């Protein structure tokens, strides 16, 4: 009677449930009139239309894998749980929304992977001298924060191509700093020096065999190094069960995409691994610099926290870059990088002091709402990130998934994942826009003009010729009605000259 | 809207030559329009990727093009104690081609130059050079404003002041109406950004073959700046000319500095003396605001409007909040000279990493509606990421936020379809400006031709005999006197260069709301509510008129007499799409509703 459920037509079961969640459909053979077999559940029940045949799908969110959150990540890193639930099954009927929860906890003794991406330009010659014993000093300071630390080293200057590199005279190619009467290394784009290893003494050995180079322009090809350090997992040596810190140390500006046109390079960065067996970025002279969007995507894809260890003269520039790249922090590096050890420890604490959610493979018809609940019981709504946390905290994010209309795939899955963590919640969406009566799928039967209309879910759905209650109009259904029901049997014209043949009724 | 995407002309250069990197229209003395296409990686005589320029004559089928020959030999002249040297290997001849009158200006931004003087040298730096050429007369000239004989030592003592060694002049080139060639040198003044301008007539008259370092007495260059905002700004990445200060005796330059003020980007408008009049700051960091600029009057107020492309702009999608789509900014020039403010329109791309705004081409009046139109390209946009060109139409308040047409890349993936765009030139002389799209990845250029636009004029005149109480008009088969009315329908087709074979189909409709069985009004010829007529409006300026006779049922026949009578007239092109591509684009009121009602 009341509510749009009754007013918005009848058609079949597909139409009436597709309007609004409350609406229900009766498929069994019952009173032809009364309930438009499309009213609410209690109205339909009121008309006794449920011989255990009432159709009314309900949106549900049932978990599948619900391993509890781990308390310490020191041992059995493959069995460290930082997100619960890990997998849920979500059923959504059209235009309906169901809410679910996800607890994120950052364990204490989680393994850490620190890759030191050092700008080996000439202005960082003194910086290279303050790093000779960084590996030993880094292990001691990281000892209290983790029991499994791996460190690696990589270097970059810029693209080895004019005008970035001096090309004259021929002695300036094998020694770019000939004219200040010094010996340097030939310009390189990005060389991978040390694979991520737990033996921290290798970092000290490999860092004192490095030498700086000399380029011409102020900006450096650092984003090229960040891309290659991110996408070359097997070469750099990232671990799945570890935190990934990419310490990016530089003192000058950085080249961005479309800056490679100055050197004659127009081919965009494809985000692939181009480091060969010689540990050199082989596509540095043939491929443009990566853009912020592409670089951000690969950082999120590989779960890498990027740290800008930049000097004071470019601290504001990279602080503005960090606002566009999630999961990144900026530290003020010294002119000789004498405090990079304290910068890494502070950045790791700063990075782990914030938990930010990230959704991937979200269907275009799904809309998510996050109510962040940080320390204490502050349910800050509309926020998918908590800030000000510490190591060991357990935040919770209530999420509401709303679907516009009804997608035809009826089976989609997306993942909700904290930034920089492998652990994720896999949500399996199972849209329910069809009834159980459609499983029968009754074809044209004798109840619809002896085989002129499908008898599915009680109401005879049938082609434009034969319409009406019994799908027998054979014409339009209005003036000719379906079976001249307006004229009861014979001797009674259009309901005794009261109701004519209109709207397919007396 | 008009650009035919089915009949495409494909000009192909040598494979692996980036044929299509830069393209422009060239007009001969006879008026024939040719296409000059830059191929900055064409193999030189010694199998080195020097570069090349192809002059493509206009053909419907297209194909290979003749090569415009330039000097591709390295030069070495000993003047005084110095030794001037030019290195044309990998110079990228064709990275910027612009045509003015009978002169074609092909630039090589990456041509190197060194000055040896005993042990000291000036360093082999990509000073950049531009080769001017008159194809109809064979006159060849060069313009390298950033060549110098100053040794490196001197620059070090001067803190690299006036260091035009890394100019890369020709990166972006434009010629003003008077004939002043304005070259863009983003690497000038130690990558600060430079702009060099010299008349084309004076370049030809001053160029002496064999002389490598010479000064054009009428040239002018921008000024080096100590402001840290300009450092590494690449001021000169894109250059455009226009009128932005009132009087038309002075031309104004529009210079794109995509990395101005720490990769923020800016677009400055300056007079002929490089005095900044107005600066437009970028909106997002590293968005490359200023990678492409274009000056055209889109809103038809008589005052030029500025369009700025930001190919790497990242939008807030509320699901990712940073999606690299690209954006184009539109600035409408107000009444006051120095009054440009916030952008009047923000055209944002939709495909991720599509680089929307990488090329903006003023198309002129594409549909001839009285307002100029533009075409923005996404070289890696589209659902398949192969390239897209989007056509935007001008209007009274600026541009349409919605593209009137989308051109998908006919070339495979990675062709960078849309990197170079050029329009507002009628290459087939059909009265409508066309568009040439360059895909250097495929080493091919696509030519899109604008087919004519027909402005439909539908007028259905129906007699007001909608009351059935008259019962006077009779039926041919049986008198049955009923209040019938005549249906006079007229259709008008207006548009420039409309073909004489245009045969529109007019679909009449009577009592549209009622079903076919319940049709109250019928004709007296076929007794069917509504009919289809194939009027041949092509070749007839008159709004062809024709009257038809229709009758209504009896009073008792329609119990729902109260219901209104809906008369509709729909016109559309003839169903000849399968036989041939639609020779016209029907624009205007295609369908008209002549709704009436029964009174008596
Ligand atoms: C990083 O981004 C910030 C903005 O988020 C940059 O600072 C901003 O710089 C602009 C000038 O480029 C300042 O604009 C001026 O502000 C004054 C005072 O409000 C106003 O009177 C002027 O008309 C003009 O708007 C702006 O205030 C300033 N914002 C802040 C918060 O300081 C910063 O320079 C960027 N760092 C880089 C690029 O390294
Ligand atoms: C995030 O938090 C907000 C605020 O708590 C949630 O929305 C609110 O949820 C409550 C409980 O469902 C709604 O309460 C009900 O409102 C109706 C009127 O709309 C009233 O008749 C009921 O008696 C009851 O008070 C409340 O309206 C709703 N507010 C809004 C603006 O929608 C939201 O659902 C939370 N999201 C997640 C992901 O959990
Ligand atoms: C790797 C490469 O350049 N391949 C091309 C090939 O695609 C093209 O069909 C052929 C025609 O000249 O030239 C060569
Ligand atoms: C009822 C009616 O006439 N609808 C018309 C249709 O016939 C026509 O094909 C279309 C575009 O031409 O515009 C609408
Ligand atoms: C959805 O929100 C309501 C109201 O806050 C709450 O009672 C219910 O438990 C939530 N459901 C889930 C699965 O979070
Ligand atoms: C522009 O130059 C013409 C030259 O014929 C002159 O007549 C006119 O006054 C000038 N307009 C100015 C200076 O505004
Ligand atoms: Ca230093
Ligand atoms: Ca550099
Ligand atoms: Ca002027
Ligand atoms: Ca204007
Ligand atoms: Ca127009
Ligand atoms: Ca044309
Ligand atoms: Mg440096």
């Amino acid at each position: 009677g009341p509510n749009i459920c009754t007013t918005r037509g009848v058609s079949s079961c597909q139409q009436c449930l597709a309007v609004s969640p409350m609406c229900a459909w009766c498929s069994d053979e019952a009173l032809p009139l009364g309930s438009p077999r499309c009213d609410l559940k209690e109205n339909l029940l009121k008309d006794n239309c449920a011989p255990e045949s009432i159709e009314f799908p309900v949106s549900e969110a049932r978990v599948l894998e619900d391993r509890p959150l781990s308390d310490k990540g020191s041992g059995d890193s493959s069995q460290v749980t930082q997100v619960s639930p890990q997998r849920i099954a979500l059923r959504l009927r059209p235009d309906d929304s169901k809410n679910f929860s996800i607890q994120v906890r950052q364990v204490e003794d989680y393994p850490v992977d620190i890759y030191y991406l050092m700008d080996l330009s000439y202005s960082m010659k003194d910086d290279l001298w303050s790093i000779q014993n960084l590996g030993t000093k880094l292990a001691t300071q990281m000892r209290k924060l983790t029991s499994n630390l791996r460190i690696g080293f990589g270097a970059f200057v810029d693209k080895p191509v004019s005008p970035y590199m001096y090309i004259s005279p021929p002695e300036a190619l094998e020694n770019p700093c000939y004219d200040m009467k010094t010996t340097c290394l030939p310009m390189f784009g990005y060389k991978h020096v040390l694979t991520l290893t737990d033996q921290v003494t290798r970092f000290n050995e490999e860092v004192k065999k490095q030498s700086v180079s000399r380029n011409r322009d102020a900006p450096e090809g650092g984003f090229d190094a960040i891309m290659q350090a991110t996408v070359c997992d097997e070469k750099i040596g990232w671990r799945n069960d570890a935190s990934h810190l990419l310490v990016f140390t530089t003192d000058a500006k950085t080249h961005i995409a479309l800056d490679g046109r100055l050197a004659g390079i127009v081919q965009p960065n494809d985000g692939q691994c181009h480091v060969g067996s010689d540990n050199h970025y082989s596509a540095s002279t043939t491929m443009d610099y990566p853009s912020l969007g592409l670089m951000t995507e690969k950082l999120s894809q590989k779960n890498i926290n990027l740290i800008f260890a930049v000097t004071e003269n470019v601290v504001n520039l990279y602080q503005n870059y960090s606002e566009l790249i999630p999961g990144t922090t900026v530290g003020v590096l010294s002119m000789d990088s004498s405090n990079v050890l304290q910068l890494i420890v502070d950045a790791y604490g700063k990075i782990r002091s914030k938990v930010e959610l990230e959704v991937r493979d979200l269907p275009e018809e799904l809309s998510l709402s996050f109510n962040a609940t940080c320390l204490n019981n502050e349910v800050i709504p509309g926020l998918k990130s908590c800030m000000g946390l510490k190591i060991g905290d357990t935040v919770s994010f209530s999420i509401e998934a709303k679907v516009r209309g009804c997608p035809q795939e009826k089976e989609k899955s997306f993942t909700i994942k904290p930034v920089g963590f492998k652990d994720s919640l896999i949500v399996q969406v199972t849209f329910d826009c069809d009834c159980a009566c459609q499983a029968q799928a009754e074809p044209n039967s004798h109840r619809c003009n002896n085989g002129n209309g499908t008898f599915e879910c009680g109401v005879c759905r049938c082609g434009p010729g034969w319409l009406g209650s019994q799908c027998e109009c054979s014409e339009e259904d209005y003036r000719p009605s379906q079976q001249d029901e307006c004229s009861p049997r014979e001797g009674q014209p259009v309901c005794s000259q009261r109701g004519e043949c209109l709207c397919g009724q007396c | 809207l008009n650009l035919d995407p089915v009949q495409l002309t494909f000009y192909a250069g040598p494979n692996g030559s980036q044929f299509g990197f830069s393209l422009d229209f060239h007009k001969d003395s006879h008026g024939r329009v040719a296409i000059v296409v830059g191929a900055p990686r064409t193999l030189g005589p010694s199998q080195e990727e020097t570069g090349g320029v192809f002059l493509c004559p206009w053909r419907a089928e297209g194909g290979q093009c003749p090569s415009l020959l330039f000097d591709l030999r390295d030069e070495t002249r000993n003047v005084g104690s110095q030794t001037l040297q030019t290195f044309k290997a990998r110079q990228g001849l064709g990275a910027s081609v612009v045509s003015w009158s009978d002169v074609i200006v092909a630039c090589a931004p990456w041509q190197h130059w060194n000055v040896l003087e005993k042990t000291e040298e000036a360093e082999k730096t990509p000073v950049g050079s531009c080769f001017l050429a008159q194809p109809e007369s064979g006159r060849r000239a060069e313009y390298s404003p950033c060549r110098g004989n100053t040794l490196s030592r001197i620059y070090v003592e001067n803190d690299f002041s006036w260091d035009k060694r890394y100019c890369e002049a020709g990166f972006s080139s434009v010629v003003t109406q008077a004939g002043e060639l304005v070259l863009g040198a983003p690497g000038g003044y130690y990558f600060l950004g430079l702009l060099a301008q010299a008349p084309v007539a004076d370049i030809f008259s001053s160029y002496r073959p064999g002389i490598l370092l010479w000064h054009v007495s009428s040239q002018s260059l921008s000024f080096d700046s100590s402001n840290p905002e300009y450092f590494d700004g690449y001021w000169g990445y894109s250059v455009a000319v226009g009128e932005f200060d009132g009087d038309l005796n002075t031309t104004e330059y529009v210079v794109g500095a995509p990395t101005w003020s720490w990769t923020l980007g800016a677009v400055e408008i300056l007079d002929s003396y490089y005095q900044r009049l107005h600066r437009l700051r970028g909106e997002q960091m590293a968005s490359y605001f200023g990678h492409s600029v274009a000056v055209t009057d889109v809103n038809g107020d008589g005052r030029h409007d500025l369009l700025v492309g930001a190919p790497l702009y990242m939008e807030s999608r509320a699901d990712r909040k940073l999606a690299e789509v690209g954006r184009v900014y539109l600035f409408l020039q107000p009444r006051g000279p120095h009054a440009l403010g916030a952008p009047s329109l923000l055209l944002t791309g939709t495909q991720l990493y599509g680089r929307f705004g990488s090329a903006i081409a003023p198309l002129g009046d594409l549909d001839r509606d009285g307002y100029n139109d533009i075409a923005v390209a996404a070289p890696y946009g589209g659902p398949s990421g192969r390239g897209q060109v989007l056509v935007f139409l001008g209007q009274s308040e600026g541009l349409r936020s919605r593209p009137s047409q989308v051109l998908d890349s006919p070339f495979p993936t990675g062709s960078a379809f849309g990197f170079s765009l050029r329009g507002a030139v009628d290459i087939d002389d059909n009265g409508y400006p066309d568009l040439i799209v360059g895909a250097y990845g495929a080493n091919q250029v696509a030519v899109y031709r604008a087919q004519p636009v027909v402005k439909a004029s539908v007028q259905l005149l129906v007699q007001d005999s909608l009351n059935p109480a008259v019962k006077s008009c009779v039926l041919p088969q049986t008198k049955t006197p009923v209040s019938c009315f005549n249906i006079q329908m007229c259709v008008g087709a207006t548009g420039h260069n409309i073909p004489q074979k245009l045969s529109l189909n007019a679909e009449l409709q009577l009592d549209r709301q009622k079903p076919r069985q319940g049709r109250r009004v019928l004709l007296l010829g076929s007794q069917q509510a509504g009919t289809t007529l194939n009027l041949d409006l092509g070749g007839k300026h008159s709004p062809i008129c024709h009257t038809t006779m229709a009758f209504l049922r009896d009073e008792a026949d329609f119990r729902d007499k109260l219901s209104p009578i809906v008369l509709s007239l729909n016109v559309s092109l003839p169903p000849t799409e399968a036989g041939m591509a639609p020779a016209v684009v029907l624009h205007g009121d295609t369908h008209v509703q002549e709704q009436t009602r029964i009174v008596l």
